[PDB]
């Protein structure tokens, strides 16, 4: 009896995780995507953002994430954990505390995940860095900025070199600049 | 040597010019970067402002050369890669040349109107959402049979590739029909709608004219032809039949860099082009911002502000074991290349899902293509076809 | 290439050589810490590659005989990497030698 | 209240515009502000970013809204003009409410293509260079019997203006004729080429059509129409009849101010436009960058880019004895409205001769009025018809 979940989407039962979640279940159970629109209100074009953020959800809470990260993400803060689908399952958790606390929007936080995700394709950690997204970040963004000649537009990049970076030798890095 | 003012600041409405400069010996630096600044055009000037050099390699230097906003003509890219590289490639004091990088302002970019569909826009009618796509190349009836059976192994589309126009054993008209009366008897039987791409060239353009409005009456999909043996003024009375239409959108040392080649043809129009630096420019054709990565050839800075995407092309071959491979490095939004057809979609579809439980799909590849031999039979010939060329020597 | 090709064998051979390094502590510590050796063996085993690579996991658990493996890159291998040019072409001329005699092998057969 | 944060800088791409607004009683004046950038839109949200007062006057306050680039369509006036004072005067918490400036980008100007001729581009079928123009307003015979002696004195054209359409009198026919041969009646017997501008209303637009094709067969000059009663969308339709043709450019508390409506009309089209603020926007027609001059209404600061001026039309009245006040406030690039039509050429080329000596025109005036009496019979007549009225009482 698998109607019952045809039955709190258009009532708005839940949170967007328990919807997340209850579609995965109607997609294995040979339903064509093109007709699920028809009796619930979501194309799959928008259940593709939450099959993927409750693919990403079950592993926030399971990779030791804090409190209130587990609870704003359970409620709203719906696209930015579509973006951290390119990830593994072992630092999305300590990115969902990062782009949480800095309030970023869908295009910042793509763009974090793919800061992430190069600093994670190093074989190697570059020098005075961690494992942390902080410091991944703030990584890329003083890489990006010793090519700048030029006091007046490198904070451009320090600001946002000062907003991210985790470890205090990854503050040091930051300060050679000024 | 008005031609070289380094205590400028280019504008932000400037166009804006590198090149990687390798000078005959004794020709300083200095000259021959006011050798090509000059040259290009005739405040009316471009001026070279910055003459960075390259470490380690042939003696090049960087030249960042800074023509005004006004010199140019509103939307035109024969303009821009002509006035600016006309006689400049003929001068015997280089021993090369080549053009890595334009910038064009935002009050430049929205004066063209660009690819006529983008990310969004192609699935529309293409049924495809969130995963990349496959096509392969193939008398006139048995041409017309054997992509009756290409496309019903998950082939998205076809490619009517190398060169094949009407000659005398096999003409124009009859190879459109038993490719037309070869997508109507695969469209149901296999439950989406496929397309196979069909060269439009001709002699003329009014026999051009009528290799494409025969294709689409109301009869076909989106079909297409290329950039080389032809122009950005051959494929501007075609591309713009995609103004009416939406039919044609796949463009199949001393240089002109990819990534200028790759602004020119955005711009211009097409959904998917073919084709660090892998990296670069397709983070140019998706992109909308890009901040400057010396290490990638991208050497300047421009946002996109709001134009339509395009995607990329797989170039390297045949791949049909080397499939989680491609997957991660053109990503998602991109496009690639039976029993040797349904070996295909198959190790496509499999590494999507393993990629979004969390497993990383760069360090775990093979093992993806071989949990899905079980169930396919077609990739149990495949895996032993290909290369598994190892040393172990430490 | 062919620098596509030398940047691919500078990374190889380097390998190599700090397994060498491997080796030449591996008997050094079968003579004056046999706990230390037979414990070095059980790691050895594991089958991991990329030498360079395979130092750092070292410093994880044991930041100290993965400085006695990093000691002969200054000093083992410059009595058997400077010897690499005067020795290889020497064995190239060889096979020149033993490779070129069984095209006769065949042709006396073929007599 | 996200449509109010004063905690930023607007971009060098945004559409930003100003208001002079009044609140009614105890309405404070930050929820005024979120009243106008909110209502007007719905990241794609306007924000007033800035709420400075103004001085010595009932309660104002300067509101600085900033739209973001994509919010609009490329190349629209109507867009413009809707989207953003939609449903804002319709509020009862403003007693009242204006629009003062808006600043259009770099990068939106040039979407728009613009008036069609310039300051340059007049003067090619326009015979007079260097100095301003001259042209007075007028059964059917008898009606073009009067136009046959007005151009016939120095009037560079006439103006058909007070409404003259087809009546039972006079049809729209036979009054084209009558204009036309009594230009060829002139042509030749002045030394100069001379129009007479004639309005094409119609009721349709398919008549208008013909009131237009009619004048300019290869007929005859450059002939108008106006904005009121008609729209930028009723005079897209033959403005860019002037992109073929060549032949219509001379447009005839609580509001919305003539530089917001001026900035309209350059970037619709047209070449000279009927009308410290006074040489205000006559600075914006006119000009390529202009820096912020809050005591001018100039509110803003946008360069225009490169794109074609616009002159300005004399709006006081009869001006016949009062000619060298208007020649140093409008300048050499502007237009100005037989015996009665041979004072006017006069008292105007003499002036700009005893300008270019360095005779300071402003206090010496009436002087060069009056010393080109003594050549001219008909400026004998009306300095004595004009005011000399005075006060000596100190």
């Amino acid at each position: 009896l698998a109607q019952e979940l045809l039955r709190k989407l258009r009532q708005k039962q839940g949170n967007w995780v328990e919807w997340g979640q209850a579609i995965a279940s109607l997609q294995k159970s040979g339903y064509n995507p093109q007709d699920i629109f028809e009796a619930t209100g979501f194309e799959p074009v928008q259940q593709n953002q939450v099959i993927v953020g409750s693919q990403v959800y079950n592993s926030l809470e399971k990779s030791g994430a804090s409190a209130a990260t587990l609870a704003h993400y359970a409620t709203r803060g719906s696209d930015v954990l579509y973006e951290l689908r390119l990830l593994t399952h072992e630092e999305r958790a300590a990115a969902g505390d990062l782009t949480f606390t800095h309030k970023v929007d869908a295009d910042e936080a793509r763009e974090i995940a793919k800061a992430i995700k190069d600093f994670s394709r190093f074989r190697i950690l570059p020098e005075g860095f961690s494992n942390h997204p902080g410091d991944a970040v703030a990584y890329q963004a003083w890489k990006l900025a010793r090519q700048y000649s030029d006091l007046q537009e490198r904070s451009r990049l320090i600001a946002r070199g000062l907003r991210f970076a985790h470890s205090e030798t990854a503050r040091k890095q930051i300060e050679q600049l000024l | 040597l008005t031609y070289y003012t380094p205590d400028y600041t280019p504008k932000d409405t400037d166009i804006l010019a590198a090149f990687r400069v390798t000078p005959q010996p004794g020709v300083p630096f200095e000259e021959a970067a006011a050798a090509v600044a000059a040259e290009s055009s005739t405040r009316y000037k471009g001026r070279c402002y910055d003459i960075e050099p390259v470490p380690g390699e042939d003696n090049q230097f960087i030249a960042y050369i800074a023509y005004p906003l006004d010199l140019f003509e509103e939307g035109s890219i024969t303009n821009v890669l002509t006035s600016i590289v006309g006689n400049v490639f003929g001068f015997k004091a280089l021993r090369a040349l080549r053009l890595e990088d334009i910038r064009f302002p935002v009050a430049y970019i929205k004066t063209f109107q660009g690819p006529p569909h983008g990310i969004q826009v192609e699935r529309d009618k293409l049924n495809k959402y969130g995963r990349p796509l496959l096509g392969c190349t193939i008398s006139a009836k048995n041409y017309g049979r054997a992509v009756y059976e290409c496309l019903r192994g998950g082939l998205d589309f076809t490619k009517d590739d190398e060169n094949i126009n009407s000659a005398p054993f096999q003409r124009w008209r009859d190879r459109f029909l038993f490719v037309a009366d070869a997508i109507t008897k695969a469209q149901a039987e296999t439950g989406e709608i496929k397309g196979h791409y069909l060269n439009v060239t001709a002699p003329t353009c009014e026999e051009m004219l009528k290799r494409a409005e025969y294709a689409k009456e109301l009869k076909q999909p989106i079909i297409m032809h290329d950039y080389l043996t032809a122009g950005f003024t051959a494929n501007t009375t075609l591309a713009r039949w995609c103004r009416d239409n939406g039919v044609l959108l796949h463009i199949h040392n001393h240089g002109i860099h990819f990534r200028v080649l790759a602004k020119a043809l955005r711009l211009s129009g097409g959904d998917h082009i073919h084709t660090g630096i892998t990296m670069g420019f397709v983070d140019l054709l998706r992109e909308n911002y890009v901040e400057q990565d010396k290490s990638r050839g991208i050497y300047f800075t421009q946002d996109w502000a709001s134009l339509p995407g395009v995607m990329a092309v797989a170039s390297g071959g045949i791949h049909v074991w080397h499939m989680p491979a491609l997957v991660e490095i053109f990503g998602d939004d991109s496009v690639l290349q039976a029993p040797g057809a349904t070996a295909n979609r198959v190790a496509l579809e499999a590494c999507v899902q393993a990629r979004n439980e969390g497993r990383n799909l760069a360090r775990e590849g093979n093992d993806v293509i071989r949990e899905a031999a079980k169930w396919s039979p077609e990739l149990a010939v495949a895996c032993e076809l290909w290369k598994e060329i190892k040393f172990e020597f430490e | 290439n062919l620098k596509q090709i030398a940047k691919d064998t500078a990374k190889t051979l380097q390998s190599y050589l700090t397994y060498q390094a491997l080796m030449t502590v591996l008997a050094q510590l079968g003579e004056t810490n046999p706990p230390l050796a037979l414990w070095l063996h059980t790691f050895s085993v594991g089958k991991v590659q990329d030498g360079e690579a395979y130092v750092k996991e070292l410093f994880r658990e044991q930041p100290d005989l993965a400085l006695r493996i990093m000691t002969v890159r200054e000093h083992i291998a410059e009595e058997v990497a400077e010897f690499l040019p005067e020795m290889v072409r020497s064995g190239i001329q060889q096979a020149n030698m033993e490779q070129r005699r069984q095209h006769l092998e065949r042709m006396t057969h073929l007599s």
